[PDB]
Formats: structure tokens, sequence, C-alpha cells
């Protein structure tokens, strides 16, 4: 279907086909050399240049080499710099360039490539949709929003643009506004809309406005394979891990860690209170839009398996105690943090990002009334000096209606059924 | 940003190639 050959390339199609045949047979090393020879002999040929880039691309996959892929990324750009490049080939080459740049984490580089594509093909709205994804990947929601507004102004029923626009509105706390876009976009069935992120946030937005249809969308997302269940809606998962909202210490196998937390709870409390009194700026307000109302702040000692050295200066005995337990300090998909919550606080029902962690809560200062946590269909409360354990990949919700502050210590651990190989290789979250 | 308690970012992991 795509027209990849300009006038000159048509005359050398026999040589170009012979090289491409080598690539399709899996003789990648022979294919690279053959296209390199064609590039050497026909330095202006776009198809020869693209063949070289495709072979370098395949070779990077074979050898799992970032450096080989960087070479391919440059050759894809070289295609675009040649004279008389067919429009189909120009688009294919720069699109793959941007895709591979994103794979390498070159998000700024991918954005420049996508901006070039949009400038070269001003009527291609799918390219503008790709550009919006580029802005979203660097965290530039403002520019992403402008891009999808431009798309929706031309094609109002673009489902891909709708879900991404609705995602941005929802991230901006424009909850009611986001629902029709997320809903209509998912319902369009357009390529790219069947995504767990959009089912996740549509249901959450509906929950926040009191729309009872929220769980029909969790149920459909489960039926389409995005969620392990309607209750457990994490999106960064390892399949097969035991799934239950509440855990006992013995069920986790982390009984030595639990004993240490409970035996030594007062020193953990006292260091948290000292920071509250003398270094309160170390407690940072929750910043994921998870509160309906109230005050909730956290003082984080470990995140992504990395010790925060300045934070541990403020709780040195607690950090010294916890260093004996790699099951938590090495949990690169979890945190270790103090969590203070004040009266008048309601945390929206929400789910964590991954099923690969379990969460321990050690009670430190718990008012006698008013504080409770629901996980799935079960509500519990904290006790001073005692550990609660739940899987926060299940929907959970917290209220604080006491007459004074509530302080807990949160210790994330690797899910106990994850092998050591998985604990070393899983991407940090 | 980072996905700590929630799933609010477009992606929660960072891309580092192979
Ligand atoms: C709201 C709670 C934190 C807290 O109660 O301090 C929560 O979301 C979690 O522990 O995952
Ligand atoms: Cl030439
Ligand atoms: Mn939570």
């Amino acid at each position: 279907k795509p027209k990849l050959l300009n006038k000159f390339d048509k005359t050398i199609k026999a040589e170009l086909d012979a090289a491409e045949k080598l690539r399709k047979r899996g003789k990648i090393e022979e294919a690279v050399n053959a296209f390199k020879e064609l590039v050497r002999k026909y330095p202006q040929s776009p198809r020869a240049r693209y063949g070289k880039a495709q072979c370098e691309d395949d070779l990077a996959e074979k050898r799992r080499s970032n450096e080989v892929l960087r070479g391919a990324i440059e050759t894809y750009q070289e295609v675009a710099s040649l004279p008389d490049v067919p429009a189909d080939l120009l688009k294919l080459s720069l699109k793959r360039r941007s895709d591979r740049q994103q794979f390498l984490g070159h998000m700024r580089g991918s954005l420049l490539t996508l901006q070039r594509l949009v400038q070269l093909f001003p009527n291609d709205t799918s390219l503008k949709n790709d550009l919006g994804v580029g802005y979203l990947l660097i965290g530039d929601n403002d520019n992403a929003k402008k891009v999808y507004e431009e798309v929706l102004s031309v094609t109002p029923n673009d489902g891909f643009a709708k879900v991404h626009y609705g995602f941005i509105l929802k991230a901006q706390n424009k909850i009611a506004e986001s629902i029709p876009y997320l809903k209509e976009g998912i319902e369009s069935g357009d390529p790219g809309t069947d995504d767990g992120r959009f089912y996740f946030h549509l249901g959450d937005a509906m929950q926040r406005v009191g729309n009872k249809e929220a769980y029909k969308w969790y149920e459909l997302g489960h039926k389409r394979g995005h969620f392990a269940s309607v209750w457990q809606r994490s999106l960064y998962n390892v399949n097969g891990l035991k799934a239950q909202p509440w855990w006992t210490p013995k069920e986790t196998g982390y009984t030595e860690l639990v004993k240490s937390l409970e035996r030594n709870w007062k020193l953990i409390r006292d260091e948290g209170l000292a920071v509250m009194d003398k270094a309160k700026g170390l407690f940072l307000p929750e910043d994921e839009n998870l509160r309906e109302k109230g005050d909730w702040s956290q003082f984080t000692l470990w995140q992504q398996g990395r010790r925060n050295e300045n934070a541990c200066k403020g709780a040195p005995k607690t950090c010294t105690l916890l260093e004996k337990f790699p099951e938590t300090t090495g949990c690169r998909r979890g945190q270790i943090k103090y969590s203070i919550m004040h009266p008048g606080t309601h945390v929206w029902p929400h789910t964590g990002p991954t099923n690969c962690r379990l969460q321990m809560h050690l009670g430190l200062v718990i008012p006698k009334e008013g504080c409770k946590i629901r996980c799935a269909n079960e509500t519990k409360t904290w006790e001073e000096g005692k550990v609660l354990i739940f899987d926060d990949s299940f929907e959970h919700e917290v209220w604080q209606d006491a007459s004074s502050f509530r302080l807990i210590f949160i210790v994330d651990v690797w899910h106990p059924e994850l092998t050591p190989q998985q604990r070393r290789s899983l991407p940090a979250i | 940003g980072k996905c700590k308690d929630g799933l609010g970012e477009y992606t929660c992991t960072s891309l580092e190639g192979f």
C-alpha cells in the first residue's frame, strides 16, 4: 500500500529487494551490510537509507543494544534529510524515529521529531494525537491539552483525542468536565481508547461525583482484561500474585519485620513527633489529588528503594532499624514514610499503581475515635504499636473525623510471592 | 511526577531502552 520508492529508487528496485529479502529471512547482519553497501553506492536513495535504519533497528532488538538503536535513530533521520523522499516513507521513518526515541527515554528528542512531523503533515490529525502523547510523556499537560483541543476542533468525535483530553481534564481536577470525554472516547472503540488508564479514571471521576455507574465501568474494564477484578485496579502488575485485601503478618512471611516494628514502635513514634515539632517542613502535603478535603502530609524515608539521606537525618534510629529489612528498603515499587492526617479529612476511594507491593501501617498516635480505613468491603482502624497489612492495589478509602491528629508509619514491602529475580528487574514505581 | 499512592500520571515508570 505505501509508496516508498521515488523515481530513482524504482530503477534500483532489484538491488533494494535483494537486501530487504535478507532482512525478512532474519539474516540481519548480512542485511545491514547489504543496505550499507547500497547506501554507499546510492547515497541519495531514501529506500536504501530506510533499509539500513530498519536493519539497525532489528539488530538492536537482536543484541538488546541501546547503542545500536541510537544508530538506527540517526539513520531514520537521515532518510528525512535526503532529496525527493516519498511522503509515505518520510512519515514512516520519522514516526519510527520518535517511537524508538521514546523507547530509549529520549522524550525531548521524540517531541522534536513529533513537532517536525506535525509541521510536515499539517492535515494528519493522528500525528497531532501522537504529539499530544509526547507532551504527556514529559509531563507537559498544558501543551498536550492545547494539542487535543486543536484535534477536537477539527474532528470532534476523535475517540483517541477524547480520552486523552478527558484524562488531562481529570488530572486537572476538572472531574465533571472529564467524564463525557472519557466515556464517549472509550465508547468510540477508536484505536488506542481500549486502555486501562481511561477505565480507571472514568470510574474514579464517576465515584467522586457520586455517579453509581462507576462500577459498571470497573466491571467492563475487568472483562476487557485491564483489571484483575473490579476491586483490584492496579495497572503495573505481575500476574499470579495472591490477591486479597487484608493480610496477617504470618501470611506475608515478614514476621521478623512486623515484630521489629511493634517491639520498637515508641522510638518510631518519638522521632515522628520530634519532626512534627521541630522540623515540620519535612512533612510534605499529599500531591496526587486524592483528598476530597482536609489535611494529609507525608515524611518519606525511602522511595523507589532509595534512602533519602536528608530525611533519615531526622529519623536516624528509625532508618537504622529499617536498614535490616531489605524486603522493604529494597522495594523499588513502594515507600517508607510517616503519614499524618488531621480531622476533617476524607481520602477519595483509590487504588495504588501496582500489585507488586503490600502495605504495612504501624499505628503511632491514634485518636480513640474518628479514624478508619476501608479496603474493598472491609473497614478497620489502627491501634498504637500494632501493624495493619493490606494490599493497596485494592480500592481503599480513609476518613479522619477525630479531635486531634493521627500519625501512622507506612512500610511497603515486596509482595511475598515475588522471586528474587523479579525484585531485581521490575521497573521502579 | 511519581505514582506513589495513586495512578494519576500518564505513565508511572521511566523508559530506559533495553
Ligand atoms: C490514605 C492512606 C494513607 C494514610 O492513612 O495515612 C493511604 O492511602 C494508604 O496508606 O495507601
Ligand atoms: Cl545516489
Ligand atoms: Mn493509598
